[PDB]
């Protein structure tokens, strides 16, 4: 018989997830930023730039912009890339992890 | 605050956010209604008329392909991004090359 | 069968008289702009 | 006056308050030549 609605069922609050990141020999997804994923690098740093201002950028420049452009150009953006692959019914979220100083980037100069 | 308000201040405190005019150089997003390409919202670099007795926005006519638009009486509209995400996503997604 | 303080209202009208085609109704476009339309 | 009839048309709450938006910070002018302006300026 089907009785009443127990607590072991009306969870709404969905259970935690362990970040299963893939081991780099085996990442499919290419090694070269997106326009996408470098715009979006490029606009957080020159945000904790307006926030913090500490690079560890040679060249001086008057905007965060430009500091933030040049270090992606540079490669010493201190980020990184998380490409989130898939979520497994068991609890795991796999995960790809790029460091954007040494991936291929698209934007120009 | 209002900056007639404060006129007592030497300088700017580091931290501070300054809402400053817009200058010749700034990147704008340029719409024409109605929206039915992905180039109707496009980014231009601002050149700011001096001419007191200009009210329109002017652009290239080669310009026009990007909004089928033309010079017989058509409306767009023209924000400036003020945030530094948006501002530096303008230059580098919706540039209009 | 000469009474008229109950009429019908509206038999005093014409007697008688599902997208409109010609309706912006899905074009999100400002009233004041509607110039943009314009032939031209 | 209805709850319900608030959402459902062109005018209603998903079409006009939160499928778009009236925004602050935004300018509108009637449009013209310019010769002078490269492709990506506007005057
Ligand atoms: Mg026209």
């Amino acid at each position: 018989i089907v009785e009443s609605p127990s607590i072991c069922e009306g969870f709404v609050q969905a259970s935690s997830q362990t970040l299963v990141i893939i081991p780099d020999n085996e990442r499919i997804t290419s090694n070269v930023l997106t326009t996408f994923e470098a715009t979006r690098l490029v606009a957080v740093r020159a945000q904790q730039l307006a926030i913090n201002g500490s690079t560890m950028l040679k060249k001086k420049y008057s905007s965060p912009i430009d500091i933030a452009k040049q270090e992606l150009f540079n490669r010493k953006i201190p980020l990184l890339v998380m490409r989130c692959i898939k979520v497994t019914p068991e609890g795991q979220k796999i995960v790809e992890i790029w460091n954007p100083r040494e991936m291929g980037i698209p934007l120009l100069d | 605050h209002d900056i007639e308000g404060l006129k007592q201040d030497f300088r700017l405190e580091v931290g501070d956010i300054l809402y400053r005019d817009v200058v010749t150089g700034d990147v704008a997003f340029f719409n024409r209604q109605p929206s039915l390409e992905r180039s109707s919202i496009g980014v231009h670099r601002i050149v700011v008329l001096e001419n007191p007795k200009i009210s329109t926005f002017q652009m290239n006519v080669s310009a026009c392909a990007w909004y089928n638009a033309d010079f017989d009486g058509d409306q767009m509209n023209l924000w400036v991004p003020w945030s530094v995400m948006s501002r530096v996503e303008a230059e580098l997604l919706c540039s209009v090359r | 069968g000469e009474d008229s303080s109950m009429d019908d209202i509206s038999a005093y009208s014409s007697p008688g008289l599902l997208d409109d085609p010609f309706s912006i109704e899905d074009v999100d476009i400002s009233l004041d702009v509607l110039d943009n339309l314009a032939p031209q | 006056p209805s709850i319900m009839r608030r959402l459902p048309r062109k005018e209603g709450r998903i079409r006009k308050s939160l499928l778009g938006s009236q925004v602050w910070s935004i300018s509108r002018s009637t449009i013209c030549g310019n010769s002078d302006l490269h492709l990506d300026e506007v005057g």
